[PDB]
RNA sequence: GGAUAGUGGCCUACCAUGGUUUCAACGGGUAACGGGGAAUAAGGGUUCGAUUCCGGAGAGGGAGCCUGAGAAACGGCUACCACAUCCAAGGAAGGCAGCAGGCGCGCAAAUUACCCAAUCCUAAUUCAGGGAGGUAGUGACAAUAAAUAACGAUACAGGGCCCAUUCGGGUCUUGUAAUUGGAAUGAGUACAAUGUAAAUACCUUAACGAGGAACAAUUGGAGGGCAAGUCUGGUGCCAGCAGCCGCGGUAAUUCCAGCUCCAAUAGCGUAUAUUAAAGUUGUUGCAGUUAAAAAGCUCGUAGUUGAACUUUGGGCCCGGUUGGCCG
RNA sequence: GGACUUUUACUUUGAAAAAAUUAGAGUGUUCAAAGCAGGCGUAUUGCUCGAAUAUAUUAGCAUGGAAUAAUAGAAUAGGACG
RNA sequence: GCCCGUCGCUAGUACCGAUUGAAUGGCUUAGUGAGGCCUCAGGAUCUGGGA
């Protein structure tokens, strides 16, 4: 009766079997293969602290017309180069070139949010702060 | 309220049996004031540094005062 | 994709709405009190029940 | 290096966030017994789950198995104790049923209002945290004591604060100031 | 035989050709110390365990060794390597993965404070010493309890209800109130006592300490999933929002705000990881004609699996543990 | 004490077994997370209950079972008892 | 209506690639070899053959 063995002794194969199949888990793989502290512009952490290098004004992909401000971010602890979206209504204002950002991802595991193309992170903080306090008006940006 | 109470056979029972710091408590015995605990440790330690008396010491740095 | 559009707009409309203050009222009772409310408001006294119930309308 | 100090949580969240016919039912039971909390009512549902699957666990073994007879019959005489469950219904299968309304109506919030001395359950929680009413001589200030039974008899005011001798108050007494420092000399 | 405390290829002589492996050796990887355990709740599982206890290892890296019952010891020595400090240039000296503290690193983690009073350890020892350990500071890691208000009067309004030929309000309270009314309490402050090694806090408790200017709750959302507006103003495929579906090009139910409303609430969002949802890893328990998937075909070794049949039936005793009807 | 014994798997009961964790009993830490306390009087010379139980699975040990599934047996008789 | 590929623009990722390219870590040949230990000696001095 179709598939796999039934009898009392071939649990070897049964669990060999497995282990094999076990493979074509999208998530495992990326597990075993340590993918995280491989490939990933963060260690595998869960954000990372990068310089600001320029500042984009991405186009947005169909059916959207707009244009996604953004920043070109150097992770501090790797040299890896990184684009990250600045969340909100103005806040590049908030930031300037050589500044100190604080990245997170983008809640996509991996992957790219909307229909900003190619950028799977956004910004957090600025300069030790925070956007959010900053767009709010709870908090100044630092002197230098 | 509830605490815990002790009552010797004598002055001298409880002088002998009872924890220091309690008499001070009471006023049977003197809270001997020391020295920092670090104080008296660095006593210490300097002290590791000279072998047997220490006025041997006196008289010959007492010579470099010459030199 | 282009990389390079302008950037001279960000912030547009937040920096053109005009600021009306908040208006200042009574406070509301924090805790168990709001509790309260909610289920005398909800439960005790209702308000309507046009054919079904509503919680935010206005003009109806 | 020292001995772990040992916590456990004592409430549960429900799964769906958002289910308009438990928020209404969890809400009544709010304004019912003057919770503050969507907590103070998770907390039991707990404390009901577990009682449940204690229960449920027993029933599975023999009829007058040892343990079966032994830790039931505990849980039964503990929960008979509080008053959650009647004399009656004193063999675990109810236990199995029961209910957290059960529950709240014996908390000391609750039995300080259901025999009069409140008249509304948030003046009865107002009272049990300004520390007036007691069981024994022992204040309770806590909202959550679960009477029981043999207690039940003993709430009154206790002999601090008015309402139970003692003293007026201090906002009354700094009153009986203004009365004869005006009126008098 | 030598060596060792002692068995042993442990080492050396002689001699032989053995030892392990698809039941996966050998090799590689490990962002690998092992365990008790942790998280997740139908069950079966899945993921985690540097880290309060047990075992092992280490003291910048290597090796060597003295002492000694015990160390291949590092708050011991010796050498080399890396690092590194003082100098009068001749020389000398250092090893925080102890306590604290600094640099660096980074997303990521606290005082250069007090004490041996407790818990216990050591010594020649009741006594000395113990950054073991205890105390406090820092501390929204997690966990527990649960304040931000409670009760009357009045002023119209109600719905109850007896009557209704028809005024209506009158007494059982449902409460929305722009004047009212006395009550209560710890947050805090603070004699004192308790606490404690001494302190501080808690527990107690004199004097103070609540009416909206507080002693003033937050964090997110309000198109669907998904609990809550088709309100007003703004912008006009811009700015922005949107996990996913989707909104925005002039009456935007998604943006920016006001108002109002919802949910959890001393807490709530976001990011990353894992677990449940997942019978989408399937032993329980998947699927494979056409959705992803039966090797072109047959032989075949390892592996798995493999028809039936051999003391069954009858007879007699022995003593138990529940349950009925009596007690 | 002597002389000899075909091999196993499975299952049962038990022993040997750290504590903390976990499940769980007892006890009103004011409640509770905890803790392992505590409770009664002659509260003026003391009386007293505790500090359980469960789990602890693979392997090794020990005992019972003889279904299910394997092993071995006498055919060039080099068979079996005395 | 749908729709395929070369060709062209922007941006991103990985691949191949002269450089017998570079880097870190673990083992390791051969050569050189510190140091303590064991051992053949030695004998400043200092005893009664020994230290
Ligand atoms: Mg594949
Ligand atoms: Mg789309
Ligand atoms: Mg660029
Ligand atoms: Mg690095
Ligand atoms: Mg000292
Ligand atoms: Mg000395
Ligand atoms: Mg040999
Ligand atoms: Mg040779
Ligand atoms: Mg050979
Ligand atoms: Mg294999
Ligand atoms: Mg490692
Ligand atoms: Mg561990
Ligand atoms: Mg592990
Ligand atoms: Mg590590
Ligand atoms: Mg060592
Ligand atoms: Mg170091
Ligand atoms: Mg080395
Ligand atoms: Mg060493
Ligand atoms: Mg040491
Ligand atoms: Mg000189
Ligand atoms: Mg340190
Ligand atoms: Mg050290
Ligand atoms: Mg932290
Ligand atoms: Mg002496
Ligand atoms: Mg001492
Ligand atoms: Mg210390
Ligand atoms: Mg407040
Ligand atoms: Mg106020
Ligand atoms: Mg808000
Ligand atoms: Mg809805
Ligand atoms: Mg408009
Ligand atoms: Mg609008
Ligand atoms: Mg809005
Ligand atoms: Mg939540
Ligand atoms: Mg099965
Ligand atoms: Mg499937
Ligand atoms: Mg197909
Ligand atoms: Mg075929
Ligand atoms: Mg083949
Ligand atoms: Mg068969
Ligand atoms: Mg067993
Ligand atoms: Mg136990």
């Amino acid at each position: 009766g179709k598939g796999k063995p039934r009898g009392l002794n071939s649990a070897r194969k049964l669990r060999v079997h497995r282990r094999n199949n076990r493979w074509a888990e999208n998530n495992y793989k990326k597990r075993l293969l340590g993918t995280a502290f491989k490939s990933s512009p963060f260690g595998g952490s869960s954000h990372a602290k990068g310089i600001v290098l320029e500042k984009l004004g991405i186009e947005s992909k169909q059916p959207n017309s707009a244009i996604r401000k953004c920043v070109r971010v150097q992770l501090i602890k790797n040299g890896k180069k990184v684009t990250a979206f600045v969340p909100n209504d103005g806040c590049l204002n908030f930031v300037d070139e050589n500044d100190e950002v604080l990245l997170a991802g983008f809640g996509r595991k991996g992957k790219a949010k909307g229909d900003i193309p190619g950028v799977r992170f956004k910004v957090v903080k600025v300069s030790g702060v925070s956007l959010l306090a900053l767009w709010k008006e709870k908090k100044e940006k630092p002197r230098s | 309220s509830v605490g815990f109470g002790l009552v010797y056979n004598s002055v001298a029972e409880a002088k002998k049996f009872e924890p220091t710091y309690r008499l001070v408590r009471y006023g049977l015995a003197e809270k001997v004031e020391k020295a920092s605990r670090q104080q008296r440790k660095q006593k210490k330690n300097r002290d590791k540094k000279i072998f047997g008396t220490g006025k041997r010491l006196a008289k010959k740095v007492a010579r470099r005062n010459a030199d | 994709a282009k990389v390079h559009g302008s950037l001279a707009r960000a912030g547009k409309v937040k920096s053109q709405t005009p600021k009306v203050e908040k208006t200042e009222k009574p406070k509301k009772p924090k805790g168990r009190a709001y509790k309260r409310l909610l289920y005398t408001r909800r439960f005790v006294n209702v308000t309507l029940v046009n054919g079904k119930r509503r919680m935010n309308p206005g003009p109806s | 290096p020292r001995a772990p100090r040992t916590y456990s949580k004592t409430y549960s969240t429900p799964k769906r966030p958002y289910e308009s016919s438990r928020l209404d039912a969890e809400l009544k039971l709010a304004g019912e017994f003057g919770l503050k909390n969507k907590k103070e009512i998770y907390r039991i549902s707990f404390q009901l789950s577990k009682i449940r699957r204690a229960a449920r666990d027993l029933l599975t073994r023999d009829e007058k198995d040892p343990k079966r007879l032994f830790e039931g019959n505990a849980l039964i005489r503990r929960l008979v104790r509080v008053g959650v469950l009647s004399e009656d219904k004193k063999k675990l299968d109810y236990v199995l049923a029961l209910k957290v309304e059960d529950f709240l109506e014996r908390r000391l919030q609750t039995q300080v209002y259901k025999l009069g001395l409140a008249k509304s359950v948030h003046h009865a929680r107002v009272l049990i945290t300004q520390r007036h009413i007691a069981v024994g001589k022992q204040i309770v200030n806590i909202p959550s004591f679960m009477v029981r039974l043999d207690s039940e008899k003993h709430i009154d005011f206790a002999p601090t604060s008015p309402f139970g001798g003692a003293r007026p108050g201090r906002v009354a007494r700094r009153n009986a100031a203004r009365k004869a420092e005006a009126s008098g000399e």
